[PDB]
């Protein structure tokens, strides 16, 4: 069967509030095969952040979450970067506040 | 409420280029992870993922090991046999799946019970609803299912499904049941957005909510609006509740004409909410 | 509890 391309969705645990200590998350689903690259970005560097244990969905496709701590400001940008078979070219997703 | 599941999520993966394979075994109970194993860290093991089933003793932790460190090897043979099957080289990595568990009925009994497989993301064997037979998808699956009936594979599933199964998950609910068997409402409320024509976009959030199943819909004049409304995938907050959101753009001065309708187990009744600023 | 019988395919 033919592979199937990740969706990203880039967001944080609670209400973003300038100054106070958060958490950011980066949800990658419905892909196949399994072999993926997912990096949370600070100002386009790479952060140290935490991977969930590979899983899958009732269709076989597979899910990953990666998170880590972060107090957000006025000032620095967020994104998360995805690698995988079916992208010719990195994917990569903006943090915004309203998504 | 709904009805309660265990469940054991497994991927196999075929790696040439090193004579070996990696073997990803993860349980949950509902929504809950609470166990792991990974066949490439050193001295591997069964290790816990939820505090509830730390209490569990030594014997608990050797016999799971024992028997997900033997299904890891005997995947790795899956891998070659079904490489065989299909006439692929040798060379390339391929991925077998492997999903099996139980429901649990308001009487305490099994409700459900599957056993099933998939080969580079298509489904190849199952267990049918009886829990007495088997469905192949392909030729080669075939020559799989008459190893299982000559095995009678069947017999031990079932009496696994319908006893060991069941029997463990009734244990795990009781041992989580402060966090397990507690529903838990979503907080919600409507944001707006300008947009790039002159339409506004309206989002109706749901935040903080367990367990993860809810209805997020919009309408106007009793008129549901999905066929122009984007629905995101419900997603982890990572503290072990879920958040999910619904959008769709309305002209500018009628935002006060949509309402928003939220249902979820925790809910007294189904909410409706509109943009209240 | 983790099954105890994996069957060869």
């Amino acid at each position: 069967m033919v592979a199937r391309p990740p969706k990203v969705q880039v967001y944080s645990r609670h209400p973003a509030e300038n100054g106070k200590p958060n958490y950011l998350n980066c949800y990658v689903s419905g892909f196949h095969p399994p072999q993926i690259e997912i990096d949370l970005l600070k100002n386009g560097e790479k952060m140290n952040a935490e991977q969930s244990d590979l899983s899958f969905s009732k269709d076989w496709s597979f899910y990953l979450l990666v998170h880590t701590e972060f107090t957000p400001n006025a000032v620095d940008q967020y994104s998360c970067r995805v690698k995988h078979v079916t992208l010719d070219k990195p994917k990569i997703v903006k943090w915004d506040r309203d998504h | 409420m709904g009805p309660h599941s265990l469940s054991y999520f497994s991927t196999a993966v075929s790696r040439p280029d090193r004579g070996d394979s990696r073997f990803i075994a993860v349980g949950y109970v509902d929504d809950t992870q609470f166990v792991r194993f990974d066949s490439d860290a050193p001295n591997p093991r069964m290790e816990p993922r939820a505090p509830w089933i730390q209490q569990e003793g030594q014997e608990y932790w050797d016999r799971n090991t024992r028997n997900v460190m033997g299904s890891a090897q005997i995947n790795r043979v899956n891998l070659k046999t079904l490489r065989g099957y299909y006439n692929q080289s040798e060379a390339g990595s391929h991925t077998l799946q492997w999903m099996y568990g139980c429901y649990l009925g308001p009487d305490g009994l099994l409700l459900r019970g599957y056993d099933q497989f998939a080969y580079d993301g298509a489904d190849y064997l199952a267990l049918n609803e009886d829990l007495r037979s088997w469905t192949a998808a392909d030729m080669a699956a075939q020559i799989s299912k008459r190893k299982w009936e000559a095995a009678d594979a069947a017999e031990h599933w079932r009496s696994y499904l319908q006893g060991t199964c069941v029997e463990s998950l009734r244990r795990y609910l009781q041992m989580g049941k402060d966090t397990l068997q507690r529903a838990e409402p979503p907080k919600t409320h409507v944001t707006r957005h300008p947009s790039s024509d002159l339409g506004v976009t309206l989002r109706c959030w749901a935040l903080g909510f367990h367990p993860k199943e809810i209805s997020l819909t919009w309408q106007r004049e009793g008129q549901d609006q999905s066929q122009d409304m984007e629905l995101v995938e419900t997603r982890p907050s990572g503290d072990g509740t879920f958040q999910k959101w619904a959008a769709l753009v309305v002209p500018p001065g009628e935002e006060q004409s949509y309402t928003c309708h939220v249902q979820h187990e925790g809910l007294q009744e189904p909410l409706t909410l509109r943009w209240d600023p | 509890e983790f099954e105890d019988l994996t069957f060869l395919a």
